């Protein structure tokens, strides 16, 4: 062949943090259809929102929005237990179509994208640039997103986990912990990626009882 | 509600 | 300047599922130093393997192993408890030193690379086109593994609830749900993700209750 | 014992 | 838009030597059209071959051949005197034409390739792979080719100013001259790049008096 | 190795019209050494500029600068004629040393470039996106400066033909080619490419019978 | 006859 | 005197 369609830009969604998680990367020969697997990010949640973003950037408000739609009628269950399948399907016209499945409750909902949606060669272009100039900032925002939800994520369980415990626990354990999980909770809302690793780091040094009783517990 | 986890 | 030097390869460590996570992306100029946050995968794990390696591959054992070491007296935790902190640090000889510290326990285990490791020229540019020639098989291993680690977790934290459920679950729902864990173990232990997958939606369609339990508890 | 898990 | 359709390799034809030269880049967007303007290698020459190929390599017969045709009725001229303009044009549709207009005898002659013509995406990502792979091979082939055609420019033009001097020229300085111009068109039939420059090195330093004669002619 | 020291840019020099030639290429592994052979551009030219730039843009005057000799001594000859050598050779230390040497005249001078010269890594950067968001306005001076130099090298070459006919060429082919020179000479001091190539194109419709009266000549 | 010639 | 020409 002379000619390729080829996707100019990466295609994806937000995930939890504002960065976008790619489905179908730079390059990709259409047509094409990718999947992954996705869940909510707190306890009893009942909906997600499918975000949809074009581009290089790992900041989703620094891509281009190609629309959003939300899945709900999620079931209650505990964080990150939900199995919401998102599939990108872009067909030989060009056409995107994303869908949500709820894989418990078989709930489905879709947005479609004409291909002559996003962001115009001009655009395009300056998008390429703009990302090549900006890996450092970048870099540095995906690795203050994965701390803050590594954050939230020990801030959840540890909660959990203290209740499970109930009186396994010694008093004194319970209140070194309990101070940290506050701490740790102010530290996840700024932007300090060090102080919510100090925070992070204070709570592995004061958990060790609690961790053994819930290893213990299983 | 949220954005999606990458689980 | 006339001349950068620039790390040729890309250089990380090897995750579950056997997959290169990368610490330091090829092209990054030395001197530098980069760390992430990484943790157990079972229950009461006392130790982990830091397999250090050099390349572009999604595949570890197609990367180029640079050595390898544990840092264990891991204190009993739930899974994904702990925080071992992997530091990549190159210094302007060219050096690299990667070290691993638990943050609860205080311990840190380190091995030092020398600026001739790894692969020669004539390799670095056979690995850059394999890894070219290869985004696809490379990419369906990404999501195999993606998608077994999240099958690997949903089969550990639904036994996890089926315990602090104890009473609370039905009869009917408990057979319904260890049979499907059943099925999801043995799963796990192919390299269909589809199948995979089935066995994973088995389970969040007959856990709904399990998941409400669960939801209530806390 | 185990890779570490990318958390 | 979502999609664009690049080209994606180059297309060009193959020039005196055996090189490709380029007229469309690899990634350039459908339609588009590229000239340039090329001449004849030998006095009196009557016809051009114009041997269209697509790829990236530096030798023509490393690229896919897509088709070659000739333009004849060139008037007699000198060598590198005739202006062929060849165009590349490769409308909405994917089709690439490819014209050559005789500037001055006002005669064109055409090749019309289909869209599906060329190489096959696994041959295109074999094809940026041994590319990639080879630029060290192809760049000594290039600054081989480059040589020798200088060569032969040098052959050529000192054999037309001993010409236009004769008698001017000292019996000496053309019996060097003309030797010199033998063994340059010796080296001239072998792959040696040193060698030819050693013969054309051999050239400039006799050809001194001859090359006063003919500055001082015009 | 951990590590390659590479050209960050692209390194060379400024040919007739304004262009940057390439000698090195970006990304090149240190120690290298490269050569290519240049020429004059006028009857009698007895001496070359050696202007030496570092960067990627096809225009000289978007490059870094590294400095600038010339190399004189050049003894008379028909342009296009002398045999220049330029040798870009930087060796283990990051230094670049760009001689030029006379092959007739074995005259040689030489700049010395210290590895800290040229662009800082901020500046690298900007240059790679300034290349890559530039391709098309650079591709077009770059074919500008070609048709500007093949008309040029039309304008010199009908002279010195007009010159050897002499009395061979009809009374109106003299005045007709004569008129096309003037116009051609014109149109070689604007930037319209399309009407440098219809002055030579008006050349090359007048000089039919110069052109059988040169290809006779020899 | 032969190929073009870059000029 | 003026900059070289690629030949």
């Amino acid at each position: 062949v002379l000619l390729l369609d080829v996707t100019p830009l990466s295609l994806g969604i937000e995930t939890m943090g504002g960065v976008m998680t790619t489905l179908i990367a730079k390059n990709t020969t259409i047509p094409t259809k990718h999947s992954q697997v996705f869940s909510t990010a707190e306890d009893n949640q009942s909906a997600v929102t499918i975000h949809v973003l074009q581009g290089e950037r790992k900041r989703a408000a620094d891509n281009k929005s190609l629309g959003q739609f939300n899945l709900d009628g999620i079931n209650p269950a505990p964080r990150g237990m939900p199995q919401i399948e998102v599939t990108f399907d872009i067909d030989a016209d060009g056409i995107l179509h994303v869908s949500a499945k709820d894989k418990n409750s078989g709930k489905e909902q879709k947005i479609t994208i004409k291909a002559s949606s996003g962001l115009n060669e001009d655009e395009i272009q300056k998008m390429v640039r703009d990302a090549e100039a900006n890996a450092e900032a970048d870099r540095k925002f995906e690795e203050l997103v994965q701390t803050r939800n590594q954050g939230d994520h020990l801030l959840h369980s540890t909660r959990k986990q203290v209740e499970e415990a109930g009186d396994k626990l010694p008093a004194d354990d319970k209140t070194a912990i309990e101070s940290a999980l506050t701490a740790l909770e102010t530290a996840l809302k700024g932007e300090d990626k060090a102080a919510i690793e100090a925070k992070m780091q204070e709570l592995a040094q004061v958990s060790q009882k609690l961790m053994e009783i819930a290893q213990q517990q299983h | 509600e949220l954005p999606l986890v990458k689980i």
